RNA sequence: CACGACCUCAGCUCAGACGAGAAGACCCGCUGAAUUUAAGCAUAUUACUAAGCGGAGGAAAAGAAACCAACCGGGAUUCCCCCAGUAGCGGCGAGCGAAGAGGGAAAAGUCCAGCGCCGAAUCCCCGCCCCAGGGCGAGGGACCUGUGGCGUACG
RNA sequence: CCAUCUAAGGCUAAAUACCGGCACGAGACCGAUAGCGGACAAGUACCGUGAGGGAAAGUUGAAAAGAACUUUGAAGAGAG
RNA sequence: GACCUGGGCAUAGGGGCGAAAGACUAAUCGAACCAUCUAGUAGCUGGUUCCCUCCGAAGUUUCCCUCAGGAUAGCUGGCG
RNA sequence: CGGGCGCAGAUCUUGGUGGUAGUAGCAAAUAUUCAAACGAGAGCUUUGAAGGCCGAAGUGGAGAAGGGUUCCAUGUGAACAGCAGUUGAACAUGGGUGAGCCGGUCCUAAGGGACGGGCCUACGCCGUUCGGAGGGGAGGGCCCCGCUCGACCGAAAGGGAGUCGGGUCCAGAUCCCCGAGCCCGGAGCGGCGGAGACGGGCGGCCCAGUGCGGU
RNA sequence: UGAAAAUCCGGGGGAGAAGGUGUAAAUCUCGCGCCGGGCCGUACCCAUAUCCGCAGCAGGUCUCCAAGGUGAACAGCCUCU
RNA sequence: AACUCUUAGCGGUGGAUCACUCGGCUCGUGCGUCGAUGAAGAACGCAGCUAGCUGCGAGAACUAAUGUGAAUUGCAGGACAGAUCAUCGACCUUUCGAACGCACAUUGCGGCCCCGGGUAUCCCGGGGCCACGCCUGUCUGAGGGUCGCC
């Protein structure tokens, strides 16, 4: 979970309130990357190109 | 000597002598060589021990304790191992020599 | 079980990933060669141990 | 009873997946592998079956550093030294 | 992204080539979730090699100047060691081999073969 | 009664090396059966095999005579041919079974301990100087409870 | 009495072996129930808790030119 | 109640375990299973693959831990 | 010239196909019916109504072991689901399991198993808190104090600090959202407050004070 | 005669530490504030069709919750969710 | 009529036969090379579309170098078209495994050093380590074991 919120604060520089680690039934690890209050996950999420 | 070479597979047993005996032990003291030092590998008179030929040759009748129970040696008394082993002799005596003329 | 191990669970994640049907611009690769995955098992029939 | 009946009370493994072989073979209990002798140092590997010999013998596998010996044995085992350049 | 390239560069130019090419590859991971492009998921390899390319020269950078810098040395890392084989590692060095005992050396000074020839 | 020498025995993630496992056709050292044959069967045979255990190398092992021989004598070892299904072994039953010589392939011989001479003339480690090959350190050790040179049955 | 050797330490190439391995050549051999279990995603699928057991399965055509289009049918499947 | 029962443990083949039935020990128990020795041996059942031509039997003798078999003589064929 | 050279048999081997045979059979646990919808197609799907059953030692609601995607949405109706199917635990394409306070993790139970030693020709075996110079930590600043000391593994039902309420999804939930907490660890200042700390005897001096109440 | 151990706590002990007249040392004050809590499991079935028995097999497979009426009843019979 | 049987044509069922062969088998020849510098084996992962096989290892369907000289191809797309292929001397080479901090039905539980960050303390991340046996040497020691000096 750290190396994770470190992560995401280097690739995107974005303060992060909380990760929740998941590994799926096909082995891959899923992260639930909580921003923190004063970022939104939506102008962050066109940015990196998910809209 | 076969003891003292497992326990020690750093090193190569040279040979063995009698130091003691009792009704329940014998006791024998084994000379090891350490193949890999530089006073013993610069040494030309002693580097054939540290040939990969040599490795563990007293779990292999090699040294004079053990190859006294293979029953080699020249003469009448040791027809067996003729040729190297008994089982060197062994096979070459049941071995069916099927020659390509015959 | 609900309750695995992280072997298990990652042995069956790779089972899981070879149960998959082969693609379609396979037959056409091979000359139609390879007809259907051989391997294909169901979770009835065919146990993992 | 002896059959059907009881083979239904069978939920509790005796093997699981040995970490050397990675046969299900790890005996729980005795805590060693039925295939590989796990964790002995040796592998068990007797002369009483070449096909369980000739299933897991050197060859059978991807040999990733051995194959790279047997290309590298045909050039004398040459290192250090690089192609001579353009 | 061609190897002959790199081999001028510097250390800190290397790095943010494959600084570069991994924040691209990275654009390029979204592009393959997000339907992207056929000319847009084909340039995934391109970038991946790229980045094995940059990156094989640092490394093969980095170990030319280990072993000029450990050249010489009585005790090099293991890594720099000849890796030949465990049992050719294990043999006497040339050195050793070489070495022949006083007595040997009079007995091939005085009694070594002679060239001669033998008429019937 | 501490301080020294030595002996014996410890500790270390000390400095630097080594061993382990795999494979195992061929090879070396052990261990070891019973089917089978004897028209039963117990010794025998199967077999100093299968399986089991240990250890190697590109080969291994063997090997330079406490040999063969009994001759006008041969001359390390290994292998081939022959000796020879012979000498012999064996409920002398079933069965088993070599060797010397001879002919060939290949051939290569040697090192110590001991004995007693040489001011330990010897070795390792460390730190170096020149060009794998040679030197240096009023550096640290090993070693006289014996290193090296000479020398080994042919004197 | 004669002959022969000098045991209880060590080394040693070459002739010799090689159903494993690496790389080749060949055949009065086998020709898909044969030949290796395996000419094919074969020690695979599959079976047994396990040690282990262990298959079946080669061939359109020179070239996919792999049957556009029309038509009946919900579709397979048909007629052209 | 000498009760029923899960999981974790222990005991392994001439061994275990048995309030004893030779019971149980993975549908296998008066000695589990697996592989190998092993293509184990069988005087005993079964089968033993094209044609035509010619000749053509024996179930009796003696011996045999033989009497469902052999040896032996006789009978048979072929070669001359 | 050389054979793996001729089959009807071997309860032969392998493969294929018959008669039986549209046959046995699709008969355990009371039950279905009407209408409508979608649809090429309906006894079997869906919806409603009706009449029934399981009757809380459920044919109900949740887990453990085991299964391993069987979960969920959509599509398909070839094959399979022993009739059918518009249905499915089938097939195809996607999606889904979020924790300091649930469990593992920590502890040792039976037990397993190293270590010392012994044994074993050996691979190894024996043995398990005993048995070795088995301590690697100090306080105090170069000095004296530490074994009742036997590794470790072994419980998702034993021991073991602390999370509950409401809401939310096609499938997640004490984990996500909101709200209200809690536990443990951490702080040369560990950030403040309070406690320690209430005053006595002499004329500034001097003496106290590591809390206090109730028999 | 019906477990061990981790862990936690109380007491005994008074070795020590603290300042010299207002404080100091010290504080087990949920008095308060500050920071952190990693890794793995987590869907679903759990049985007259998701487990085992070759299967959607009348077999086997450890538990939790459990209403109204009749009745002594967790009996049978009926009903609710 | 049907049904049954025989015969032939045709159509099925079925797979023989024949022809084919990048396979097997056997013989011969040359080499005869594993591993703590981490082997064999195993696990997992890696492709634009990829399940298996095969090839690789987070540089993951291959990097560099050399040779070669225009392709790969199922579909694209794109080649910094020196494409591709071969060679393979550079470099790389996850986890388990002799497997090595202790273990493991646990991606569990520790220790040391160093670096970076929040801020020496702690927390986070990274790097280098910590198995057993044994050899030479160093260092630190032990025992009235044998002495010397007192
Ligand atoms: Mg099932
Ligand atoms: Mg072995
Ligand atoms: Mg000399
Ligand atoms: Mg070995
Ligand atoms: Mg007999
Ligand atoms: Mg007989
Ligand atoms: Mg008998
Ligand atoms: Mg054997
Ligand atoms: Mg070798
Ligand atoms: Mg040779
Ligand atoms: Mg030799
Ligand atoms: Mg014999
Ligand atoms: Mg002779
Ligand atoms: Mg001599
Ligand atoms: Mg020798
Ligand atoms: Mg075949
Ligand atoms: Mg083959
Ligand atoms: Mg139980
Ligand atoms: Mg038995
Ligand atoms: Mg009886
Ligand atoms: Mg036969
Ligand atoms: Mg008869
Ligand atoms: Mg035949
Ligand atoms: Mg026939
Ligand atoms: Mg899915
Ligand atoms: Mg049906
Ligand atoms: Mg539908
Ligand atoms: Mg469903
Ligand atoms: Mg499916
Ligand atoms: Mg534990
Ligand atoms: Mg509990
Ligand atoms: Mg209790
Ligand atoms: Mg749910
Ligand atoms: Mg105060
Ligand atoms: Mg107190
Ligand atoms: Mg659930
Ligand atoms: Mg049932
Ligand atoms: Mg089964
Ligand atoms: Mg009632
Ligand atoms: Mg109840
Ligand atoms: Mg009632
Ligand atoms: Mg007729
Ligand atoms: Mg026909
Ligand atoms: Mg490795
Ligand atoms: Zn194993």
């Amino acid at each position: 979970k750290h190396q994770i919120k470190h992560a995401v604060k280097k690739l995107y520089d974005i303060d992060v309130a909380k990760v929740n680690t998941l590994i799926r039934p096909d082995g891959e690890k899923k992260a639930y990357v909580r921003l923190a209050p004063d970022y939104d996950a939506l102008d962050v999420a066109n940015k990196i190109g998910i809209i | 000597e076969e003891r003292a070479g497992r326990h020690c597979g750093g090193l190569r047993v040279l040979n063995s002598y009698w130091v003691g005996e009792d009704s329940t032990y014998k006791f024998f003291e084994v000379i090891l060589i350490d193949t890999f030092h530089k006073a013993i590998r610069r040494n030309p008179d002693t580097q054939w021990i540290t040939k990969a030929v040599h490795k563990h040759r007293e779990m292999r009748g090699l040294t004079s304790a053990g190859k006294k129970s293979r029953g080699l040696g020249k003469g009448h008394k040791f027809h067996l191992t003729i040729g190297g082993s008994r089982r060197a002799a062994w096979k070459r005596r049941n071995t069916l020599q099927l020659h390509r003329y015959r | 079980a609900s309750h695995k191990t992280f072997r298990i669970k990652r042995f069956l994640a790779k089972k899981q990933k070879q149960n998959r049907p082969i693609p379609q611009w396979i037959r056409m690769k091979t000359g139609n060669k390879i007809r259907y995955n051989s391997k294909r098992r169901h979770w009835r029939r065919t146990k993992l141990g | 009873t002896k059959g059907t009946s009881s083979f239904g009370k069978r939920r509790n493994k005796t093997h699981t997946l040995c970490r050397r072989c990675g046969s299900k073979a790890y005996h729980l209990q005795k805590s060693t592998c039925g295939k590989c002798g796990y964790p002995a140092k040796r592998k068990r590997k007797y002369n009483w079956s070449a096909k369980a010999k000739r299933r897991s013998t050197t060859g059978t596998g991807r040999m990733r550093h051995m194959k790279v010996v047997f290309r590298r044995f045909r050039n004398g085992f040459r290192e250090g030294t690089v192609p001579k350049p353009r | 992204i061609k190897a002959r390239d790199l081999r001028g560069k510097k250390k800190e130019e290397l790095l943010k080539q494959l600084d570069d090419l991994k924040v691209e590859l990275s654009q390029l991971r979204v592009a393959k979730v997000t339907g992207g492009a056929a000319s847009k998921l084909s340039k995934i390899r391109v970038v991946r090699k790229s980045i094995a390319r940059v990156l094989t020269v640092i490394n093969q950078t980095q170990k030319e100047n280990l072993r000029k810098f450990y050249k010489g040395k009585k005790y090099k890392p293991l890594d720099l060691r000849p890796k030949k084989t465990r049992a050719i590692r294990r043999q006497l060095t040339k050195h050793e081999e070489n070495l022949m005992t006083k007595k040997m050396q009079r007995k091939s000074r005085l009694y070594s073969i002679r060239k001669f020839a033998v008429k019937a």
